């Protein structure tokens, strides 16, 4: 379906860029035409809004782009300058080419087709600082194609490899790279957003990837001495302890970060993290809690009775998860039956694989529970201790990834404690009382301790 | 206000040089259209349609086309004025320019909204429309051809009236023999609108073979991109609801 040039030329193609209501027909007689229809309707005495119909009226094609049911809002949807691109068309397109569109694209950005093959046609659009387009399968590039001249570039749904080919044939100008719905890898590709590339970083916009050191990025920053609007949250290298704090605090650059109004107290008590940075547990350092036992079935409900040679009780509840090593189990809260239970667990990790870990942080995520009941004669006898289960769901967790401190998240497997089994439950203990006289769910809390002021964020010395 | 006084006055040249003030001024901003309405000039302007003046019949109605081409409001009020069957006997007269003005006032009247669609078929003027287009040619079908395309497009009982007025083959005859381009592109539009709507209005349309001429159309090199793009939305909007084995039966081989 497309080369770059192909793809961009059929575009324009696919912009009528010859064709009513802007564009050439009739209509263009006295108009949109050249001057001798034009002037000789008035020098022959005078053709009047007679036009011989060989002409429209102006206002009424413009009537017709701006009319609410013919269709031309762009053409009714995308990129808005396309529809001043068409405007012009109207308002005289005789004159117009190629030479004309080469001329116009000082940015290109009209989204998707699916395509992904890059050529020469971008030099030839002469003026071209910035690209933001998406919808396209890029893997890496002709980099060549590259005028003097790119600033800012947004990829969203692109799949490259490396920022490599391109980098590696830089105009000294890039201000921008973002990448949104893609892939690519590790905290080294920040040697391609050094000096060497692209010294002008001042914005970027790089989720769905995974980037792995804000320092090593520092190293990049350290070469490219410009930045002022960013997307760190949305990448693995936030995940270290001290990152809003210290990306402010870095060097001489992002003057704001992440959403905030400052117009309380924040800024006192949060300039000067970077210092304590190159002091602290440097890596990413997760403190991580499971939660207390629901849906528990009372198996027993089912001998509400109880206390008899099996009938008669004593319970397991715990998790088994996904986390990320691929990845690490353990049998977390297991704890027994009370009507509601209280069970947890915590881990730390201390992580590297931050890919992997981001993985796990947004991708899904696999938890279960077990229950075991016991149903006992004094023997106790117990099956295993008794299994009556339910244990899967997936789960997801990007706040760590968005640099906050904390994530929780609720997961229920699902029941074997239904609401009348529930009824019951306290029907069990409420039947060895008439005798005597989430469904199946925990919590997840994941903790990747970040901080409140400048010295709370030095703590992770200790992470 | 001026300009308002200035028709009043008995002389025809004077009456069609502020009407041609009046559309050259009502033509850029709705709020110059809304000014001169809110002069008077709408109760004026009805009142000159009747005299049978050549020029001043076009400077009227084309002043009337560009204060109704804005906003819906101003379209709504101009019809206060009883404007019909005033305007559709202009689809009559000996001068053609002056059907065209007509054929674009309305147009401009019936795309804000369905109720002055359907006061316009109600007044019986869609029939008066497709006479004058089918006993002219040129670019003065092009108005009446967007109007019966808006009004197919604003409601099922408005395209029901259209067809019932004997729309479709009209339009075939438009897509047919006119040599022009955007001329059938406004004719693959209108009958597009037309067919995406219930099973019947695709049915009415196939009967009358315009989609076999449509097909060919978009299959045409030398086609314009517009025409084409709008012949390819008319065939998805029809044959999506076309029920007629028999003429879906030839789109099978080509």
């Amino acid at each position: 379906p497309g080369t770059l040039s192909t793809a961009v030329c059929e575009h324009l193609r696919k912009l009528c860029l010859r064709e009513f209501p802007c564009g050439i027909g009739s209509w263009n007689k006295s108009r949109f035409l050249p001057q001798k229809c034009r002037v000789w309707r008035e020098l022959v005495p005078k053709e009047e809004e007679t036009l011989v119909p060989e002409e429209e009226t102006v206002e009424a094609l413009l009537g017709l782009v701006r009319s609410n049911h013919s269709p031309w809002a762009m053409l009714k949807d995308a990129s808005a300058e396309d529809r001043f691109l068409r405007e012009l068309a109207i308002q005289n397109p005789l004159m117009i080419k190629d030479t004309f569109f080469y001329s116009y694209f000082r940015s290109l950005r009209v989204v998707n087709k699916g395509v992904s093959l890059v050529d020469k046609d971008l030099l030839k659009f002469l003026k071209l600082e910035e690209l933001v387009l998406s919808a396209n399968k890029i893997e890496e590039i002709d980099a060549n194609n590259l005028p003097p001249t790119l600033k800012v570039l947004e990829l969203y749904g692109n799949l490259i490899a490396s920022m490599e080919c391109l980098c590696s044939a830089p105009p000294p100008r890039l201000q921008h790279l973002g990448l949104g719905h893609n892939k690519l890898l590790g905290p080294l590709e920040s040697l391609y957003v050094t000096s060497h590339n692209w010294p002008q970083l001042v914005s970027l916009d790089l989720g769905f990837n995974n980037l792995t050191d804000l320092q090593n990025m520092i190293l990049g920053l350290s070469t490219l001495r410009h930045l002022r609007l960013l997307v760190l949250q949305g990448n693995p290298l936030s995940l270290v302890p001290y990152y809003r704090g210290f990306t402010i605090d870095s060097l001489a650059h992002l003057c704001v970060l992440d959403d905030i109004t400052v117009s309380p107290n924040e800024k006192h008590q949060f300039r000067g993290l970077n210092i304590h940075g190159d002091l602290l547990a440097r890596e990413a350092q997760f403190v991580v809690t499971i939660g207390n036992v629901r849906g528990v079935l009372d198996s027993s409900i089912l001998d509400p009775e109880p206390g008899p040679d099996g009938p008669f009780i004593s319970y397991s509840y715990y998790v088994t998860y996904d986390f990320v090593e691929g990845t690490v189990l353990f049998n977390t809260v297991h704890k027994p039956w009370s009507d509601v239970i209280p069970c947890t667990y915590e881990m730390k990790h201390t992580l590297k694989e931050l890919i992997r870990v981001k993985a796990f942080l947004l991708a899904g995520t696999t938890v279960s529970i077990v229950e075991e009941k016991i149903l006992s004669w004094p023997v106790l006898r117990q099956d295993p201790p008794v299994l009556t289960v339910l244990g899967s769901g997936l789960v997801y967790l990007e706040p760590l990834l968005a640099g906050e401190a904390v994530v929780s998240t609720v997961c229920n497997f699902g029941v074997v404690r239904t609401l009348e089994t529930d009824r019951l439950t306290h029907a069990r203990d409420s039947k060895k009382v008439k005798k005597s006289l989430e469904p199946l769910s925990v919590e997840v809390q994941i903790q990747l301790h970040q901080y409140r002021s400048v010295e709370e964020a030095f703590l992770s010395l200790i992470d | 206000p001026l300009l308002v006084l200035c028709i009043q006055e008995p002389e025809i040249a004077l009456k069609r040089i502020a009407a041609s003030a009046l559309s050259d001024i009502s033509k850029h901003s709705p709020e110059l259209a809304q000014t001169v309405v809110d002069a008077g000039a709408i109760a004026h302007l009805a009142q000159m349609i009747l005299n049978p003046d050549a020029k001043l019949k076009r400077q009227v109605l084309s002043a009337l086309s560009q204060i109704a081409k804005h906003s819906v409001d101003l379209a709504e009020m101009v019809v206060e004025a009883e404007i019909f069957p005033v305007v559709l006997t202009c689809l009559k007269d000996k001068d053609e320019y002056v059907k065209k003005n007509a054929c674009t006032l309305i147009r401009e009247i019936a795309k804000h909204t369905p109720e002055l669609s359907q006061l316009i078929v109600n007044a019986g003027g869609v029939a008066a429309v497709i006479d004058c287009i089918g006993s002219c040619k040129g670019n003065i079908r092009l108005p009446g051809i967007m109007m019966l395309g808006y009004v197919a497009a604003h409601s099922e009982n408005l395209a029901m009236a259209v067809i019932i007025s004997k729309g479709v083959p009209q339009l075939s005859i438009c897509l047919s023999e006119e040599p022009e381009d955007h001329i059938k592109a406004a004719a693959a539009w209108a009958l597009g609108q037309l067919g995406r709507h219930t099973p019947e209005h695709a049915r009415a349309v196939a009967v009358t073979n315009t989609l076999p001429v449509l097909l060919s159309l978009y299959m045409s090199p030398e086609s314009s991109e517009d025409l084409q793009l709008k012949s390819k939305k008319a065939i998805k909007n029809i044959l999506q609801k076309c029920t007629y084995l028999p003429a879906l039966e030839p789109f099978l081989y080509d």
